[PDB]
């Protein structure tokens, strides 16, 4: 399962643009709240990575293979911050339900 | 029943009174006022005061706010330069979760950075609302010019420090001043036992004497802020007695002899030696902190009259410094002071604050009765003495308004 | 600027007061 | 030729020098600084300084601005706490209409209310630009804590007074301080005669002595400003000599002995007794100099320090201790001779430029009504002698001090500790 | 707020002198 | 000519709405500059008079005859301020012409 997940990570292809996994999340309301709660350096790296991926998609290029994002290396930075947004979101929802 | 002071080994002074009130009130008192900051973390206590509804380890901000409003209870934070007090009140059937919320707020905050970044605008709004009146600005200016390091720190955050207070400063302030030896948990309308159980599930984790603060040093000087307003607010104080001396009682008798607020609506407060020294408003400002206290006149007069209003007021105190007083006036001052104390403790939140203050200050409860006989201890000469202290000690003057005819200290 | 929601002597030290309830101010 | 002076019977001083310069400069000097306001009209001189391009009785704002820019000339306003100076400069073939514009601006303003209502936002912007650096705020704070009434008034308008200054206050200030007995018209590159003709078509109608200002009173004290800057600025001054005494020359020699600015770029200003006394104990970056500001009734002399907040204390103490050494006679005659050479070279380089020469003549005019040739001064500065310097020092070392501090002041000492 | 158009460290040793006028430059010197 | 001007002033009919003459000027650029230069009390009276005239035109009424604006009484307040706007305007124009 670990090797097949690495193969699927190579087949997804966002590592060839230098992106992380959390860069590829669709910005819903909860995702934008989690992005707003990021520290300044992580937010700046995320915006630069997104801008570089957009530039590479503009020129129809990819990064060189040494510059790709290694599956093992990818960091799920937004995840911790996101869970909270969802948790808080649900708590609020439940309160209203009841 | 009667208050039960139990100084737990951790220094926490548990105090309880069960009077079977329908609404019961539980407060927690910490020696963590604005005097414990230095020049590197100014305004941290203001953000800590405004950060009582933040996410805690045990309850989120949403859970705290909706749970306190669900039972209709109230959570408030009152802060002086020495002490902070977090108070919850509500129906006896909901004070278990009210103590859960309050003790979570006191003991285990999180101080998330996005929450404090959202709170700094509220800090600016709260400071503007507080400085909408001239008395607050002139007392903050008076403390800033009167003291050097400790009591000169403002209750409200400075303008440059907004946007600069971080989560680490709040965490450091809490970890250095919210320790068990500086805390008293006081409950009216609750059983003492429960206070103790909540005092072990919480209030026991953080121990130690905490960071000791610096001794406050008097400086004197004068800060005159021309604000343009017609009224020239002016406070002239000097160093006085501290908390824990009979000279503080003498200074309280001295402000009630000189005049400490009108008793009649639309009265002229006839008796006040000051007022009668002769629109204006002349009183006497006395505030006593643990290491030092300030006594002195505080006058609000038309710009032009400031000259006489202030001088005349100063001359009246000099008369009291020369022994020119009558025993009936001192007896009336003692009656006014003791009636003010009894009406201050007649309300429930004032009673809870008093017990709280006494706890942190002396670890003991002083029955209202005891005080009455101690105030009586103050005698005429004692009052005169405190006066001469003011009349001689270096003065500190905070003035605001159209100060073209407001005198200086070397002229005063 | 507007002092949020806009609209005596000083004898006792100032005391800030804030909390869940909407009102918040200082008293001498 | 030389400088040539006439005092008109209405009190107006006329000074001219024709050196056949290609660009000629004509200035007009009035004793109408910020010291002549009181608590009811604070900041009026700032709006008057910024209101030089307003509509006048004779030329509109559009006509003044487009006519000065049409010939490429320059109109500027410089203001101290005592004096205001309106200066125009341009080609000799256009200085007739330049004097028309300048004398209309000085003598016959209109002060329309919509124009000053538009100018108050520019007043706020100018104050913010001026207080972008720490030296300006700390000198304004130092004057405010040092004086009681006259010289304590700020050069820049207070925040509450913006939106409150009216046309009537400007008209009252002009009618009470822009009179002929307080005015000198000084022209480099022009004939004296024309100055006089323009001095009768204008500058002669308002001829009272005007409203006399109050005597400035010293107060002492200290005002501090905790604002979290990286560097602590601190000025500690005391009362000193006024304009018109030899003790002012002694205090100028004393600041050039203690240190009055670097002469070498990236130098350590080695000689400055202050700089040496700080640098022998503190390895942090610093900037210590001597401050002297003398006005016609009173003067301020002291020390100015910029330092890291932490060392702010002992550095200030070290600087103070150095002045105490000068108060104990611990000085050498070669050091005083070098201080005199520095002071006289600074004076000659100040008057070597055309606008500095016009300002100097102007100041001398308003101050003493007479012109003092650069040479005369040189021998008077020489008059100052070693003991004299020591004397001024003891004045500073003893007189009540006034201290303005700003920055992270957790380790900045107080006056009773200093 | 932005101080209009933003930008000295050299310590003042002489009195200040505001300066403004038709020309665009405007500042103070010690 | 004076009596015929009073008759034309009655025939114009803006005095029956309580208006002045300068209230009836069409707000061009010069007129708006002259209105902006008015003092606060004159501007407030002008705005109240215009609002009252609009309300009376809404209800198709006029003022009672004792409340009309007497020709003799009408004050040309905006006029002084207007001339200047025009003068300044022309001066600027001339400068550009030349």
């Amino acid at each position: 399962l670990d090797g097949f997940r690495k193969w699927y990570y190579n087949a997804a292809g966002f590592n060839k643009l230098g992106l992380m996994r959390d860069d590829t999340l669709h910005e819903t309301e909860d995702v934008k709240e989690a992005i707003r709660r990021l520290p300044e350096d992580l937010y700046n790296d995320r915006m630069f990575r997104i801008k570089r991926a957009l530039d590479l998609t503009m020129r129809h290029q990819i990064l060189p293979k040494d510059q790709w994002t290694k599956y093992e290396e990818d960091k799920f930075y937004l995840e911790p911050y996101l869970k909270e947004v969802i948790r808080e979101r649900k708590e609020r929802e439940e309160w209203a339900k009841k | 029943q009667d208050l039960e002071f139990t100084k737990l080994p951790n220094g926490l002074v548990i105090a309880s009174l069960e009077n079977y009130a329908p609404l019961s009130r539980i407060g927690l008192f910490v020696k963590a006022g604005s005097r414990y900051e230095d020049s590197n973390n100014l305004g941290t206590s203001h953000l800590l005061r405004l950060a009582s509804s933040l996410t805690t380890k045990g309850a989120s901000s949403f859970k705290i706010t909706r749970g306190i409003e669900a039972v209709g209870g109230k959570l408030s934070v009152t802060a002086t330069r020495e002490n902070m007090a977090y108070t919850v009140e509500g129906i006896r059937s909901d004070i278990e979760i009210l103590m859960e919320f309050l003790l979570n707020v006191t003991t285990a905050p999180e101080f998330r950075r996005w929450e404090v970044a959202a709170l700094r605008s509220q800090l600016k709004i709260d400071k503007a609302v507080a400085f909408q009146n001239s008395q607050t600005r002139i007392i903050e200016n008076l403390h800033d010019v009167a003291y050097k390091n400790a009591l000169a720190n403002p209750l409200y955050c400075p303008d440059y420090r907004m946007g600069k207070i971080t989560s680490e400063e709040l965490h450091y302030f809490v970890q250095n001043h919210f320790t068990s030896a500086r805390m008293a948990l006081v409950g009216l309308g609750v059983s003492h036992s429960v206070l103790k159980q909540v005092a072990e599930q919480f209030l026991n984790m953080r121990g130690g004497l905490g960071l000791a603060g610096a001794k406050a040093k008097y400086r004197g000087g004068e800060i005159r802020e021309q604000n343009g307003d017609n009224l020239v607010h002016a406070a002239i104080v000097a160093e006085s007695a501290a908390i824990g001396n009979a000279e503080a009682n003498a200074f309280s008798v001295l402000q009630h002899l000189l005049g400490a607020g009108p008793h009649i609506k639309r009265g002229n407060n006839t008796t006040s030696l000051l007022s009668q020294s002769v629109p204006f408003d002349v009183s006497a400002f006395n505030a006593s902190y643990s290491d030092s206290g300030l006594f002195g006149i505080y006058t609000i007069s038309q710009a032009a009259a400031a000259g006489e209003v202030i001088n005349a007021a100063y001359n009246q105190v000099k008369a009291v410094a020369q022994g020119n007083l009558s025993s009936a006036d001192v007896q009336a001052a003692k009656n006014k002071l003791k009636a003010g104390y009894l009406m201050s403790v007649e309300t429930s939140e004032g009673f809870l604050s008093e017990i709280g203050s006494q706890a942190l200050a002396a670890g003991s409860y002083m029955p209202p009765s005891t005080v009455l006989q101690q105030i009586d201890s103050v005698a005429d000469a004692d009052v005169v003495k405190a006066a001469k202290k003011f009349v001689s000690g270096k003065k500190s003057m905070a003035a605001s308004g159209n100060l073209g005819h407001t005198p200086f200290l070397d002229e005063l | 600027p507007v002092l949020d929601v806009k609209r005596q002597a000083a004898a006792r030290p100032l005391v800030a007061t804030v909390g869940l309830n909407v009102p918040a101010s200082v008293r001498f």
